């Protein structure tokens, strides 16, 4: 049980960014592949890694 | 409460005026003395709601030459304070919501009248809630007037004196009476004593200079007409609306602010009141 | 066949924290458990049962 | 990968009632039935039809 209600309008923009963002991802949740580390390079909009490093 | 007039020299061969009054609508005149013409004119223009100083032309005006800087100037129920004056062309530099008034909307043609040692002022001592009614004859070399042809009057005392202050810098996040704010609401208000300040003319600029003995700040949450919210006894400089009643109320697009201090139950007799607008998430996405 | 598109800008917070809420809750449509009615103590954010009560 | 991220705030309106009727939607993705053409007479609110047509 988590929540992210009653932001203070002043950071309101952020939160709309957020709900953009988040929203569009959330067409179809696929992974290209599991991770142990965050890909440094050769990454771009569309790449979705489970990024499982120790920790 | 006391009581003062003012008047405007009717033609240059006029010296004074004598001031008369009675108690109620009966009773015969007590002459009270005599004062000098007080220097006045006409705005030209508008005066918007804004504080700190504010550039107007006057027309018309009289004895503007005799006006010093610093003077006490009242116009409709607020008082100002000059800062400027151009003698050629009749513009002056006013501070706005100074002594115990607040910045008030002022179409052009408002009389503005600089009372600072220009008024007539009766020494008896009357209290609240009484009406007087007073002629003002003019006084000429060749005699005074009769008192038939002179002009009637009649105020209301309202123990202007008595009333403590209301509240200086209105700031609403950050800005002065602003029509935009972005969601979270803050407002910040100045604790005025009249005690202390004493004859120092203060404007709304300026910061706190301490509370007064017994004086609180009280507010005034409206819905557009009607009363949904009153927060009483406040003594910090700021407020914000609690989480809790903004469900309650769900959102307000327009709000209406009366700002106002309070002390044994005395409310000021000039406030604060405008209807902001709200944005932000939540606030005025039909477009 | 529904919607929640007709309405005013004036009411609309309470739309948007209820896209805060729904969004956010939509992480992972999980259910603790079926309940024929409402529990009345010891629910808390995160709980999730589905109210089968008749009517 | 595709976004909608980052419009102008003028026309934030019509992305919202965008985004407010695909989360309406979102409540189920149910398709009534796949169609080579749009149907042109009777549909309504709550008819989904996956439009395969050629193109």
């Amino acid at each position: 049980g988590l929540l992210i209600n009653g932001l203070p309008g002043e950071g309101h923009y952020s939160d709309l960014i957020r709900m953009w963002r988040w929203d569009d991802f959330l067409r179809q949740p696929v992974v290209k592949g599991r991770v142990a580390t965050l890909p440094t390079t050769g990454q771009a909009e569309g790449d979705t890694y489970i990024f499982t490093g120790s920790g | 409460s006391y009581l003062a007039a003012l008047a405007e020299a009717p033609t240059s061969l006029s010296q004074s005026y004598t001031l008369t009054d009675r108690v109620g609508s009966s009773g015969a005149f007590v002459d009270r003395g005599t004062g000098d013409w007080c220097p006045t004119g006409l705005l030209a223009a508008e005066l918007p709601l804004a504080a700190g100083p504010n550039v107007v032309t006057l027309t018309n005006a009289t004895r503007l030459e005799d006006v010093t800087v610093g003077q006490a100037a009242v116009v409709d129920d607020e008082i100002v304070r000059v800062d400027a004056v151009n003698y050629a062309s009749g513009t002056v530099t006013l501070a706005r919501g100074c002594a115990d008034t607040v910045p008030a909307k002022h179409l052009a043609g408002a009389r503005v009248w600089f009372y600072d040692t220009f008024e007539a002022v009766d020494e008896t001592v009357y209290s609240q809630g009484v009406t007087l009614q007073a002629r003002l004859l003019t006084n000429t070399s060749e005699g005074q007037l009769a008192p038939a042809l002179a002009a009637t009057d009649s105020l209301t005392l309202t123990g202007r004196q008595g009333k403590p202050y209301p509240p200086g810098q209105f700031r609403i996040n950050g800005s002065a009476y602003p029509t935009k704010v972005y969601g979270a609401l803050s407002v910040s208000w100045a604790k005025r004593d009249r005690i202390g300040q004493a004859d120092q003319l203060i404007d709304t600029t300026v910061g706190n200079i301490g509370p007064e003995d017994g004086a609180t700040v009280t507010l005034q949450v409206y819905s557009g007409t009607t009363l949904k919210r009153t927060y009483a006894g406040l003594t910090s400089s700021s407020w914000s609306y609690p989480l809790a009643e903004d469900m309650a109320d769900g959102p307000l697009q327009d709000v209406r602010l009366v700002l106002r201090s309070v002390r044994d139950g005395i409310d000021s007799w000039q406030q604060h009141d405008i209807t902001i607008e709200r944005h932000g998430l939540g606030f005025r996405l039909g477009e």
